[PDB]
């Protein structure tokens, strides 16, 4: 009981619930937390 | 017809030519630094993939920000915040 | 009063600012790598 799946398909996401196909989603609606450590270099500037 | 005019000092570009010098190298070098970073996460993403299966509760801790509880839906996390105690107002029974 | 001696040679100030630039510019990332690093050995600890 309270069966209820998100799966990768395509480009997006497939939900289902209670083992019964409910809707497709995209990657957008889901809030995205990240696993990278920014590392924002930038480069020297020209100087004349 | 025009006569041109010397200016009595160079170090104007020598000073470009080091400059430029060290602008060129240092720049080329974080260039490879970042592009490697870069190429870094992009590779440590599967390890994220295949250790929030394990326990997904100090993967989605330490992703989110918070200290929060999580399980996984299939290929999504599900989350919600935990709630802070008090040290003080903990016993541990002793057998 | 007093006058003011000024020096015939300027490279010095020249100098100074491509090496501040430059100084400036490789602190800021070396900075930026060095926390880097650091954050990803703590995120790597998990």
């Amino acid at each position: 009981v309270g069966h209820r799946r998100y799966f990768t398909f395509g480009g997006g996401y497939v939900y289902f619930e209670e083992y019964a196909y409910s809707h497709q989603l995209s990657r957008a609606d889901i809030t995205t937390v990240s696993t990278f450590i920014d590392l924002n270099i930038t480069m020297l500037e020209d100087h004349e | 017809v025009e006569r041109i005019k010397t200016t009595s000092s160079i170090e104007f570009a020598r000073l470009q030519f080091t400059y430029n010098h060290i602008q060129r190298h240092v720049n080329d070098m974080l260039g490879r630094v970042a592009i490697a970073w870069c190429e870094l996460q992009n590779h440590e993403l599967t390890l994220w993939n295949e250790a929030r299966k394990l326990n997904p509760n100090a993967i989605a801790s330490v992703t989110v920000g918070r200290r929060v509880s999580a399980r996984m839906l299939g290929d999504v996390m599900a989350v919600s915040t935990c709630v802070p105690v008090a040290a003080d107002n903990v016993i541990v029974q002793n057998s």
